């Protein structure tokens, strides 16, 4: 238990700390607000 | 109010609020980042 206690912990520092260890989630919220803003840029082409 | 616009050819549909930005002296219209119409100056009177 206090193996434990400290592992728990240490994710707690880890996380709070590194930024890209959650890249996983990071990569589903930028590939899709940079879908909808290709949307809005392909607005202003004229297509020829 | 929702209304027609015709500003020298520059036609819309929408409100008109005060804006609180600075503007140019020679500016005819200005575009957002869809670059469209978003901000009309008049020509006779000069509100943004």
């Amino acid at each position: 238990a206090n193996q434990f206690n400290s592992a728990i912990g240490k994710i707690q520092d880890s996380l709070s700390s590194t930024a890209s260890a959650l890249g996983k989630l990071q990569d589903v919220v930028n590939h899709n607000a940079q879908a909808l803003n290709t949307l809005v840029k392909q607005l202003s082409s004229k297509f020829g | 109010k929702c209304v027609n616009f015709n500003f020298n050819g520059l036609k819309g549909t929408g409100v008109l609020t005060e804006s609180n930005k600075k503007f140019l002296p020679f500016q005819q219209f200005g575009r957002d980042i869809a670059d469209t119409t978003d901000a009309v100056r008049d020509p006779q009177t000069l509100e943004i």
